[PDB]
């Protein structure tokens, strides 16, 4: 099912950019507000981007670790897509273009960058340990879906809770929540994904051979911008001002040296992001204490 | 960081025997504050130095403190027994300790004065850090031990004084003497103990060692922690080369 893009939307939104406008009223460099709810449950995060709207639920359960890797525990992220979020969505199209590099981007920005601990997933070497699960539903997109899902995962993990698990020889002993508190996860970094999209305001062969580059990018484009785009950047950073993956998967020639503008400029991005995602956890955990000390009182 | 281990009962268990059994006393074990109480209690009137004596002894018994990065354990794990403190770590020697120079680094970082480097946010770099300054800080005391112990040793090369000595181990093979005036322990094998090594008897359920001396014939009895006049001797022996202090009670 195709999205009709009219020659006059395409022009007047393309002719906009020209004049430092955006339909949204953001600026070029203008990150979305960022808004992050948490459920009752521990590992149940929503994260809200404008109109764009994601979930994440964090669940582990008991499971034997690979042979290769006796030491370490199993985590997968599932992002599979539905009609939800739009009709342009096709159901468990799991093989589509940007469907995989979507769930490209997630697993090199978490899994494979080593966000989780998963060392301290291990319970008994080689036998028993736990399979932690971030699956990802995709509510309402307007864009943005690489950025979202990603602060979704790593908000989710931070905030996520596992049951105290004591073990005598084969048997394994899951302690309720209540009995005892359970054992948050080990988080060796933050990342943050902020995604360019980069508009050729001119014609291809002044992309090619064009002297002055006059490509203009913006930064976490709204599903309209999204559609009339002519290359996509995906960069991942963290606090510690490494860069934990770049993917620009082909798309529009761009400028080596604004490519490193962008990496900078997200920079700034994900700094405010990740300081704001702490706080969240902070007033989270305060406000479940003063809860439990008014359960507690007149109890 | 750096933490301390909280030491074990069987390290008391020996301490507390010969404590019950002697001076009829004990040690509580039951936390930091309860130890400490009761270490403080154990005090001989007679003698001042009694007290230091138990303190020196029970600090033998106490669990060695490492450095460690705070992604290898747990949060209650951080304690340090010997200062009941939840946290800890060395930051104010960067000099003479290059583990307050990885601390110096990471507040650094901690305050946004600069970026902490890589190679102190990398926990495989963090394990063989702490793994190294660990082993140099064991080397460090001991050849700092041993540098006070040949050097005393020269003091008492060729030199012979009555010095006030404490029994600090008692077995049926001979004694062992600690004098706190040169600060060494020395034995004194059942040869040279006494006369008669076939008529000494050794009981373990008081430590006590009861035989008659090379220069009289009255049966004596050795107890623990007891005050004795030692005659200092310091000779090199033939097959090891090693200065060793040869004592002679009296």
């Amino acid at each position: 099912k195709d999205i009709e893009i009219s020659a006059s939307e395409s022009k007047f939104i393309l002719e906009a950019l020209r004049q430092n406008y955006r339909l949204d009223g953001r600026s070029f460099d203008q990150f979305r507000d960022v808004e992050i709810t948490f459920g009752k449950e521990f590992g149940d995060v929503s994260v809200k981007m404008g109109n764009t709207k994601v979930h994440c639920r964090i669940s582990c359960q008991i499971a034997q670790p690979y042979e290769d890797r006796p030491f370490e525990g199993l985590f997968v992220i599932s992002t599979e897509i539905s009609p939800m979020a739009g009709s342009q969505f096709e159901n468990g199209n799991i093989t589509g273009e940007d469907e995989v590099l979507c769930s490209r981007i997630i697993e090199k920005s978490v899994r494979r960058s080593g966000a989780l601990d998963v060392e301290g997933l291990c319970i008994v070497a080689g036998s028993k340990c736990w399979a932690v699960r971030a699956d990802v539903h995709f509510l309402d997109c307007d864009g943005g879906f690489i950025d979202a899902s990603c602060i979704a995962v790593m908000a989710g993990l931070m905030h996520f809770k596992k049951p105290d698990i004591t073990v005598h020889g084969e048997q394994i002993i899951v302690h309720p929540v209540n009995e005892r508190e359970p054992v948050p996860l080990g988080i060796l970094h933050i990342p943050i994904c902020v995604t360019f999209s980069f508009f050729n305001p001119q014609d291809t062969e002044e992309n090619i051979k064009g002297e002055t580059n006059s490509e203009i990018s913006i930064i976490d484009a709204t599903l309209k911008e999204e559609l009339l785009r002519d290359g996509v950047l995906t960069v991942t950073l963290n606090k510690n001002r490494e860069v934990v993956q770049v993917s620009k998967a082909g798309g529009l020639p761009m400028d080596a040296l604004t490519l490193m503008k962008c990496c900078h400029e997200a920079y700034s991005i994900i700094e405010k992001i990740t300081d704001q995602i702490l706080q969240l956890l902070k007033e989270d955990s305060e406000k479940r204490n003063k809860y439990a000390a008014m359960l507690t009182s007149e109890n | 960081l750096r933490r301390h281990a909280a030491p074990p009962s069987t390290n008391f268990e020996i301490l507390n025997e010969m404590l019950n059994t002697r001076k009829n006393m004990s040690i509580s074990l039951e936390s930091s504050k309860a130890l400490a109480d009761s270490l403080d209690r154990c005090v001989d009137p007679e003698d001042p130095y009694f007290n230091t004596l138990v303190r020196i002894m029970s600090t033998r018994c106490m669990m060695a403190a490492q450095y460690f990065y705070s992604g290898a354990y747990s949060y209650p794990d951080f304690r340090h027994y010997g200062l009941a403190v939840d946290i800890y770590t060395h930051f104010t020697s960067p000099i003479r300790r290059y583990c307050d120079v990885v601390a110096h680094r990471q507040l650094a970082g901690a305050i946004g004065y600069e970026p902490l480097s890589l190679t102190h946010r990398d926990k495989n770099k963090m394990d063989m850090i702490c793994r190294n300054i660990n082993r140099k800080h064991r080397n460090a005391q001991f050849a700092g031990r041993a540098s006070i112990e040949y050097y005393v040793g020269q003091v008492m090369r060729n030199n012979e004084s009555t010095e006030t000595g404490y029994v600090i181990k008692v077995f049926n093979n001979g004694i062992v003497v600690l004098v706190p005036k040169f600060g060494v322990e020395g034995l004194i094998r059942l040869d040279n103990l006494t006369e008669d090594p076939n008529s000494a008897a050794f009981d373990e359920v008081e430590y006590k060692l009861t035989f008659v001396p090379t220069n009289s014939d009255k049966p004596r009895d050795v107890y623990v922690f007891d005050k004795v006049e030692v005659q200092v001797r310091s000779v090199m022996d033939p097959i090891t080369s090693k200065r060793k202090a040869e004592l002679l009670l009296k």
